[PDB]
């Protein structure tokens, strides 16, 4: 039940282990039945800001005149 | 074009020749409750055309000295035809809205109105007692309320007003008004447009709620650039508010609710 | 049992750790979610929305609705600035309280491009051309249109399209700037001038306002979460 | 939590496309990038928004309460669960209208002799009992309620690493409401003014219950005081509807204000 | 040995944890089970069994067998209620001590439909029609048959089938209600009225009792285990 | 001898790990010989209440007359 | 609309099927069939009075 993800290496050691292998991976295993007990995975996604930045009914191009 | 539109709901139609597009809040169009998100088990009532139509609330007048206006939904529509009837006869109710604000002037007038639709628009009170505003004052109905230029604490201990004291630059809630643009909005700049149109989906942490106990949306109108004309220190232009509920569905029918007033 | 060896750091409490812990309310029937409109995934989404800038912080205007209004007039052409600002989004008093500035105050570093949009609120009969400018740090802050015109600038012609946007490109020495006023990571100057002049016919207001807006571009990012000075608690 | 787009090189322009001009009346923000208004070079973007994700923004243990017990009714204390007793976490949560997450609670317990030269006591054990709205609240530091046959309790031994437990999403709605524009009651026509009156913006009188804390050891005449600092961290976070942050000082559980109403300083319009 | 790091929460005792521990009586020969009738798997099974409601809590009747008896008579038709109740299954004094109410007092939240069954204990020669009603919260509590008839109701005709069941559907704003009296999660009102009137011939008793029963429907659930106030211990 | 079960995720993080993978599973291993030492699995079944709700000899339909 | 080009305004044209009190305020009129006319380039506005009748034909 182990989950193996890879790390985003910031500072690199003068090793090939700093660039590949299990040496740039980390392992995770959940010990509790309730999902609330789990830690945060932090592999979180993003989205389009459009719902806030452009909640416009008739879609407009920046090059084209906004007021038409 | 971006400027000419026609909105038809039920037996009511609105036309405009100077629009600046329309905003659909959070990109969500109003919809009915899906079976996967349903909660009350009884068969809902959906008045449809009888309730989902354009209702014109009272016209307010904009002057050089105006600070702003506010309304609460569904509150402002509680006395509107069959929408109000269904609201009071049912324990639970849900609805989206099409808010159409109207304000025409001339090519020699200036001014800009910021029209904001705020989910859970809680306003600040007038006393040192927290959350002291009473039901009757929080729900003015179609006449709504007004913003003030400053905070004035109610000191009458014998007869506290128990009312709101929404200061304009503090957006009536302790936040800076310039940041209110994070909420769905449009601007009625007199040199550009006649109106502002906002389509609001139902927003809440529940699928359906009590319309009498809870107001889902708040409409705030603030003069971003004050009204000015030619050389007439004296200038008044009306601001009419027309709102239409959408996808109305009510649950929990019983005897009618008659809330306490004034 | 299995032989173990306790390493330094044991029994400590790191406020930023990420471990598992036992659930105090086991087998709880959690209320499922509903599709509520307006969900947010990243704080940077909020920094990309235009927010009005309190440009007029003069003693009579600060902390009133007038702090947002910058007045123009139909006077003859002048080379003096209409407004001046420093590119310190988290610390300049005029930028520090915008939605962008508020978020930047929860982080120690910022990087990316910004854009300033100005709205003309004069009558339809009013015309005019304005010069919006951005000068990277290192030289004297522009005090005349002649100096401002030598840096990044957009000549705004007023008409149907009521607004104009000037993008302040990411021009920096360091890979990230600090959210505090610091000369090492200084950003430059923003200023506005009249290109020609505001002209209005008779029976028309000779003074009008313009409103400014600021938002982050799609290449903007912040790092190192910290506490803001914008909220306090006495006793 | 990802990458940002590269800057593409952009040359000069002389066209009928004018991205610099717009109309903010529509309610939209102009999506310009540098190459729209200036000549740009190609830059391969390596910066990411990994730390500004909704999760990383809240991934910190914030203090929400400091419960105090004097082991010489103060032999036990009760804290009504809330996030509004402090200001820092509260302000961050209020950037949004609704939220949904799990919670991690860490308890830092400290104690000391009030007297520099008097008294002595053996190591203390604390009991932190959660009293869900409805359960009987302790009247004495040692009455029957402390048997916890159903209420979750945490027994902490002084000196041990801070205690820590996780709580699931416990709301009765599909999300937690940071703002509730309404009342729990509707006053009906005809009833006395005393009737149907409730607080504005308040839901249940007892939303999440409270914590009852006590020292389990038999109290000695020695003067001792203990403080339990409660730290809470939202994990597995989802938030809806952004709002402008609090600009003036908080004045209670509501959006009420009173004191620091003039937050901005003075600055010349033409002063850099 | 293997390097380890102690995380916060170590050495604590969570009353609701679920860990393994050594057995104090190893290799014990456990007595095997036998198939005993009446095994229970879920507490909700018990909440679905009809239990008699102590409807008549008047000073002379409360805490006696008379608290369970609601008397009717052959009087001319009246529009006044025979009984009134609030849908607060865990807190209303008349519901809080039924098997359903007892179980609800060990939990903080409840959700689902309920059903009330009424048994007519008059003679065979007695007839009558009654109206049982349920009004969702928010309006004035029904005080006449005219108001009650506008909500959920079942018109019970007395005859061979001695009993009648009225289902109180789950009509709520929140996904779960609280087991305490709280207006935010209020449930509504239950009332009974005479539709026509109880009619009996000569040589027949003119007054008789009806008994009420309450049980949960198959969509009923509770959550958040808590301690009940229905049991205490002095000293 | 590890037992790998899946959790019933309540609150979901903005990750795909919150919806799939070993990240929504939990692992268990018994360390003691006596079953008494074991924790509770909590993967408990339900049953028909009929033995209590309808301990009737001659089965009856709700739509049909109970007294026949 | 035969006003000058510089004149603007919004008007509400209404139709109320028989049976109730004839509308005397905009508040009553707005509850029936209506078209909100915004004055501008298109000088005219049309309001259709739909056939809403009990009988299949009305008398002249
Ligand atoms: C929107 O932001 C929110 C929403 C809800 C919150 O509180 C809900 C809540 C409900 C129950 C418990 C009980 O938790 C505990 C248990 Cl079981 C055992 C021991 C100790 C504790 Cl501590 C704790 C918090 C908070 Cl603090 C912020």
């Amino acid at each position: 039940g182990a989950q193996v993800s890879s790390q985003k290496v910031g500072a690199h050691e003068n090793s090939n282990r700093a660039y590949g292998g299990s040496t740039i991976n980390y392992t995770t295993i959940n010990y509790y039945r309730d999902s609330a007990s789990n830690a945060a995975s932090k592999q979180d996604f993003a989205q389009d800001p459009s719902k806030f930045t452009e909640p416009i009914k008739d879609v407009l191009i920046k090059t084209a005149p906004t007021l038409n | 074009s971006v400027r000419v539109m026609q909105l038809t709901l039920g037996n009511s139609t609105i036309t405009t020749q100077e629009a600046a597009n329309s905003v659909v809040a959070y990109g969500r169009w109003p919809e009915y409750i899906k079976d996967s998100e349903a909660n009350p088990v009884d068969q809902p009532t959906e008045p449809d055309v009888a309730a989902c139509r354009f209702y014109t609330l009272d016209t307010v007048t904009w002057r050089k000295e105006s600070r702003g206006w506010w309304w609460k939904l569904p509150d402002a529509l509680k006395d509107m035809g069959l929408f109000g009837q269904n609201m009071f006869y049912h324990y639970l109710g849900r609805a989206g809205y099409t808010v159409h604000v109207q304000c025409n002037a001339s090519k020699f007038h200036q001014g800009a109105l910021g029209v904001f639709a705020v989910p859970e628009m809680c306003l600040a009170g007038d006393s040192t007692t927290h959350m002291f505003t009473k039901y009757e004052n929080a729900n003015p109905g179609e006449k709504g309320g007004e913003f003030k230029g400053s905070f004035t604490l109610d000191t009458n201990a014998t007869n506290p007003a128990r009312n709101f004291c929404p200061v304009d630059y503090l957006f009536g809630s302790g936040v800076l008004a310039g940041n209110a643009f994070v909420y769905p909005h449009q601007i009625i700049n007199l040199r550009t447009n006649n109106c502002a149109t906002l389509v609001l989906p139902y927003v809440n942490s529940l699928s359906i709620d009590s319309m009498t106990k809870h107001n889902n949306w708040g409409i705030a109108i603030l003069p971003l650039a004050p009204l000015d004309f030619a050389t007439e220190s004296s200038t008044e232009i009306p601001i009419t508010l027309t709102i239409a509920p959408m996808c109305c569905e009510f649950n929990g029918l019983r005897n009618i609710t008659v809330p306490r007033t004034q | 049992g299995l032989p173990v060896l306790n390493t330094p750091g044991s029994n400590q409490y790191l406020t930023a750790d990420n471990y598992q812990s036992p659930c105090a309310i086991p087998e709880f029937d959690v209320t499922p979610p509903i599709d509520i409109p307006g969900e947010v995934r990243n704080m940077m989404e909020l920094a990309e929305i235009d927010t009005m800038i309190p440009l007029n912080l003069t003693n009579q205007r600060k902390n009133t609705m007038d702090m947002y209004r910058v007045e123009l007039n139909d006077a003859a052409h002048s080379d003096t600035p209409i407004l001046c600002l420093s590119l310190s989004p988290a610390s300049d008093p005029r930028l520090a309280h915008t939605m962008l500035g508020e978020i930047l105050n929860y982080y120690t570093h910022w990087a990316g491009s910004l854009k300033f949009t100005f709205l003309f609120c004069g009558s339809m009969m009013a015309t005019g051309k304005l010069l919006v400018s951005y000068a990277p740090p290192g030289a004297e802050a522009p005090k005349s249109r002649k100096e401002a015109m030598l840096g990044t600038h957009v000549i705004w012609d007023i008409g149907l399209q009521s607004s104009c946007t000037m993008v302040v490109p990411w021009i920096s020495n360091t890979t990230y700037r600090q959210t505090i006023n610091d000369s090492f990571t200084e950003g430059g100057y923003i200023s506005m001038f009249y290109q020609t002049r505001v002209v209005v016919p008779l029976s028309t207001p000779r003074k009008m306002d313009i409103l400014g807006f600021v938002s982050a571009c799609n290449d903007f990012s912040v790092r190192l979460l910290r506490d803001t000075t914008h909220i306090s608690q006495e006793a | 939590a990802n990458n940002l787009p590269d800057t593409q090189s952009s040359g000069p322009a002389h066209s009928k496309e004018t991205p610099a001009l717009t109309a903010v009346e529509t309610g939209a923000t102009n999506p310009l990038v540098p190459s729209d208004t200036v000549q740009t070079r190609h830059v391969i973007q390596k910066r990411t928004r990994s730390e500004s994700t909704v999760e990383s923004f809240f991934a910190r243990g914030a203090c929400v309460a400091i419960i105090e017990v004097d082991n010489d009714s103060k032999l036990f204390s009760v804290w009504k669960i809330t996030y509004k007793d402090t200001v820092q976490l509260r302000r961050k949560l209020e950037f949004f209208t609704y939220s949904r997450f799990d919670m991690e609670f860490t308890f830092v317990v400290t104690s000391n002799y009030t007297d520099a030269n008097n008294g002595h006591a053996l190591n203390q054990v604390y009991q932190i009992m959660y009293i869900p709205p409805g359960a009987p609240i302790p009247g004495k530091w040692n009455d029957y309620t402390w048997q916890t046959s159903s209420n979750p309790s945490v027994f902490y031994t002084y000196g041990a690493p801070p205690a820590r437990i996780s709580v699931p999403y416990v709301g009765i709605a599909n999300a937690y409401s940071h703002f509730y524009d309404g009342f729990a009651k509707v006053p009906l026509a005809g009833q006395a003014s005393t009737e149907g009156d409730s607080l504005y913006g308040a839901a249940s009188l007892n939303d999440f219950g409270s914590l009852a804390v006590r020292v389990v050891n038999d109290h000695n005449p020695t003067k001792l005081t203990s403080k339990i600092r409660v730290y809470m961290k939202p994990k597995h976070v989802r938030v809806w509807c952004p709002r402008p942050p609090r600009a003036v000082p908080y004045y209670g559980p509501g959006v009420d204000y009173k004191d620091g109403l003039a937050p901005l300083p003075g600055k010349g319009l033409t002063t850099y």
